[PDB]
């Protein structure tokens, strides 16, 4: 039993390498830059005589005022990495059926946004490029998956200039020759900045959707990226850590392939053997999509677009977020694997066996718990669906019910929306999920603990 | 006289559970950061 | 054999669940919430005037009401005698109507001692003490009583009392200029005396883009002790159906659902007559009866609601009158409540079939063999709960706003368990007997009374586990 210490020291070396490699991914200016860009926009009010900012847009003229005053003020102080772009998606007149009774008063109807109802037709003063429908592929876009619906990559677009003299002119022309009519359903603003002394450039995508029932709904996405500003101070150390991480992964994979191939005919008959293979494959994928991401960022180190073309950096942001998520999962599993090295203790070996002997019962209880949880969530969605703003969608009903458990109920508007069947939901939920269903978890655990300890006592103390 | 004895003999098990929760909490904290924040 | 019977009972239930889920998904969308949200924020958040900062939610006196009626209301209601589109999309159907309820002078008895001090008294609102005589410049309908039957109205059940459907009403106009003059004329000849007890404002909008009506009602209550209490109700009704293939699909699903309910009723009749008075003890046959009853009630409500649409027809030939759409808005709410409860029970009924393997029947048996003990202890728990609630109602019943009513006391005591208290108002409401209540409640509930459900369930689960293990092993 000397290989246990070898595994322990190897795992500690791996963990110390990984902790440094993940502390190197917690730079201060990757989060503060986003927090300062999301306040440079989205918080500064309209030019003057208004207090509403982008976060509290309320009408179409408010959007026009934001585009003229606040947008053209925060972009230009007194780099852009190319040029900003603005796009519109709209629907077709007469795309739905007005009932015959309500006629002679309601002439036209505009259906809610859908690909089957979107129009592809020319506009009025049709001399620019912002008055002809260009196909989805010609705009180099895929989708957005917004709030109300999901929007295509097509639309009517207009590339802006690079200054307050050839930019505000076309915006004013668009406002004069009316562009956002009743048929508009979505408006996008896309651009990158690269205004940070450290490379750390971020792309931004602003959406304003006009629902089929009046009003505006704003949304925003800020996404910073990475570059290779290699210096002898801390960066060579992190490169060495990365390459030794790759060496550790190679050693682990050749080790595991050796044992799986040469003996036991099957490695997947435990829990620690079905976990490290997952860690290894996740690490391989992360290394691959990190090398590819670095190669992709390498070429685009241009900063010489000369306001002639619009950069398209969403393909890089997708890989960025995928790598971040996969690394976060890998680090978590690496930390979880630590239990194998402390489970063989004098007093820690009666709780591990207890929690492994009752896993089937715990899963069986969890299914029963979740069925009732989802039934309550659906009932709350059907009852308080249109009023409470907490139970507005199913994904929010579930997350609200998970917050009533943590002692965060509001109950001020639950009772206001429905005086009867509002309290009945709340009191019954509390009773049947705190007194009856959270006592079925500790019951299973207690029974398993008692029987395991009795068996261990009658085994050890007898022999 | 049994309360002190049962609080003294059952101390190692509670300490081991606390250690396990500390480890499982630092792992979850490390996942929480870096994921979106 | 038995597997065939289980499959026969399972396939029909799965089809029933699929139909019910299709109906439920079809009767709830995401474009219905933003409609109500925008229509609500238009009226309930805009300040009454350019200078003031009070909105409808925070009215505080009878003059604020007149500021709101010649202000935020008209601005949000008319939006530039052509038709008026609220958000350039919401057509304003007909004309809004404003109604009033008032009690008569001398409806109560002043004590003899100071009868030479105070002249007139007006009681709290009640049907037996409601004014009917004309008052003021009794020109038209705003100064003359109109009974409930002649006005096509019904009760409301507001906050303080339950108001009838009668009163003194007035139908406004289609353009802003005439409505402003009408309201100014009502304000000059004082229309809101000390005898007024409620005031209603009603209207409706269409939004032809997504075929979905919206009925709006605003209520202002003047209690007998002075003050103003506002309330609102926005209901997204849906009347004109069968304009899209999806509507026809939903109609077909409704017919199929009716067929399923008829079949289940037939099966229930077949099985009850066999086990007379013995059929009614399974919790799985005492549950199907509930589902059948609720579904029959829902079917009746839906038929009676979709069959009486006479008001829409009457309004369609006359677009210059008030469209009375309150009954439909009430029955829509009732139908939604019934359908939600029915769907919840149908989802709960999956435990009849899912509990057929080991480690799934152990939990069901544990719940079944400790239900009697749980009911027995819930009796004591709720006796103590109600005793504490009544004590809190008697001590904090006029000062804390969380113990203002008995139901409020019960809900506050349920929220105290979760860990949601203020305790800054409980202590200052009563320095002695205020902390005592809180401390003793916390001790006797968290330490002693909530630790008994756990004991009961933990004992019963272990007993069942040992019983089943001994039965299986010793066979
Ligand atoms: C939309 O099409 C209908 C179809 O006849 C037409 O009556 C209406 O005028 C059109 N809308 C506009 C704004 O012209
Ligand atoms: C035609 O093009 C000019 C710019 O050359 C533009 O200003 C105008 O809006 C276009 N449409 C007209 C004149 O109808
Ligand atoms: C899309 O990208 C290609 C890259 O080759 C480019 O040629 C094209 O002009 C782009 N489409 C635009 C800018 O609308
Ligand atoms: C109310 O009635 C009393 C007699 O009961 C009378 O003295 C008083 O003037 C009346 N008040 C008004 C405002 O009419
Ligand atoms: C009452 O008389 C007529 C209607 O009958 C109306 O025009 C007039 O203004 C009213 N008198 C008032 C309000 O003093
Ligand atoms: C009540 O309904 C009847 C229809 O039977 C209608 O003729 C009458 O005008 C209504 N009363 C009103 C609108 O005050």
């Amino acid at each position: 039993l000397k290989s246990v210490l070898r595994e322990l020291v190897t795992y500690l070396l791996f963990l110390i390498v990984l902790c440094i490699l993940t502390y190197g991914m917690m730079s201060s200016n990757v989060y503060y830059y986003t927090r300062m860009m999301s306040q440079l926009f989205l918080d500064t009010p309209v030019s003057k005589t208004e207090k509403t900012n982008f976060k509290t847009l309320s009408s179409m003229e408010d959007f026009w005022k934001f585009t003229e005053g606040s947008l053209l003020d925060g972009l230009y102080w007194k780099l852009l990495l190319g040029v900003p772009r603005i796009r519109q998606l709209r629907v077709r007149n007469g795309s739905c059926s007005i009932p015959q009774d309500l006629r002679d008063e309601i002439k036209e109807c505009y259906d809610v946004y859908s690909v089957s109802s979107e129009d592809r037709a020319p506009f009025g003063p049709r001399n620019g490029t912002a008055w002809i429908y260009t196909s989805e592929k010609d705009l180099n876009g895929s989708s957005h998956w917004g709030i109300i619906a999901t929007y295509s990559g097509a639309g009517y677009y207009l590339d802006l200039s690079r200054t307050r003299e050839e930019t505000a002119a076309q915006v004013a022309s668009l406002k004069k020759n009316v562009w956002l009519d009743r048929g508009t359903r979505a408006t996008f603003i896309d651009f990158s900045v690269y205004n940070a002394n450290i490379n750390l450039f971020c792309v931004v995508r602003l959406l304003v959707e006009f629902p089929a029932t009046g009003g505006v709904i704003p949304s925003w996405q800020f996404q910073p990226l990475k570059l290779i500003r290699y210096v002898t101070t801390f960066d060579f150390f992190l490169a060495a850590c990365e390459i030794i991480f790759c060496f550790f992964i190679f050693y682990y994979v050749v080790e595991e392939i050796l044992e799986i191939r040469i003996h036991k005919l099957h490695y997947f008959r435990s829990f620690w053997n079905c976990l490290d293979v997952v860690i290894v494959v996740l690490s391989v994928v992360a290394i691959g999509i990190n090398i590819y991401r670095t190669s992709n960022v390498e070429v685009l180190l241009q900063f010489l677009e000369d306001q002639n073309t619009f950069p398209n950096f969403e393909h890089l942001a997708y890989w960025q977020i995928q790598f971040n998520n996969i690394a976060a999962v890998t680090v978590f599993f690496v930390w979880i694997k630590l239990f194998k090295f402390i489970n063989f203790n004098r007093t820690m070996s009666q709780l591990s066996t207890t929690m492994s002997r009752c896993a089937k019962d715990l899963f069986g209880f969890a299914i029963m718990f979740f069925i009732i949880f989802l039934a309550y969530a659906q009932l709350a969605y059907l009852v308080f669906g249109t009023q409470v703003d907490d139970f507005s969608t199913f994904q929010e009903c579930i997350f609200t019910q998970f917050r009533i458990i943590l002692g965060d109920i509001n109950f001020a508007e639950i009772e206001e929306a429905n005086r009867v069947l509002g309290p009945i939901y709340f009191t019954t939920f509390v009773f049947f999920m705190f007194f009856i269903l959270l006592n079925m978890f500790l019951a299973i655990i207690n029974d398993t603990y008692s029987e395991v300890k009795s068996d261990l006592a009658q085994q050890k103390a007898e022999m | 006289s049994v309360f002190g004895k049962t609080l003294c003999r059952a101390l190692p098990e509670l300490l081991g559970v606390t250690l396990g929760l500390v480890v499982l909490g630092v792992a979850y904290a490390q996942l929480a950061i870096l994921l979106v924040s």
